[PDB]
């Protein structure tokens, strides 16, 4: 709630929204999901992997 | 040199010369010279003797670790052709 909203005249670089109503904006909530991308069936040889 | 007769060049600068002085003497110098201040063994510098690197190589350390583990799926059996 301190970085996402910029007041008129303030630096908007790190913000998501800027405007006259900024001081009263807030996050209801945030959700994230992380997906991992990888390669499987790690090879083994006479040396091992 | 040219000499011309009858006006000949005097045969010398003769004896009428005016000895002007007897100041001819350089008095020998006699002296004792001592340059003896205590010397301390060291001088400070910013740097002496270094052969600074103009570029270094890339350098590294090393690690590995783990175990041998696996989840596998195989091709199905098939009819054998010949032999």
């Amino acid at each position: 709630n301190n970085t996402a909203f910029a007041a008129v005249g303030a630096n908007p670089l790190e913000a998501i929204y800027q405007g006259a109503g900024a001081a009263d904006c807030e996050f209801e909530e945030i959700s994230y999901t992380v997906y991992q991308s990888y390669l499987d069936q790690l090879p083994v040889g006479q040396n091992g992997y | 040199a040219l000499i011309n007769p009858q006006f000949p060049y005097a045969g010398p600068v003769p004896i009428p010369g005016p000895a002007p002085t007897e100041t001819m003497p350089l008095l020998n110098y006699r002296v004792e010279g001592r340059i003896a201040g205590i010397q301390q063994a060291r001088q400070f510098m910013p740097f002496l003797q270094g052969p600074h690197r103009a570029v270094a190589e890339q350098t590294y350390h090393a690690i590995g670790t783990g175990i041998q583990m696996g989840q596998t799926f195989n091709q199905p059996l098939i009819n054998t052709q010949e032999g």
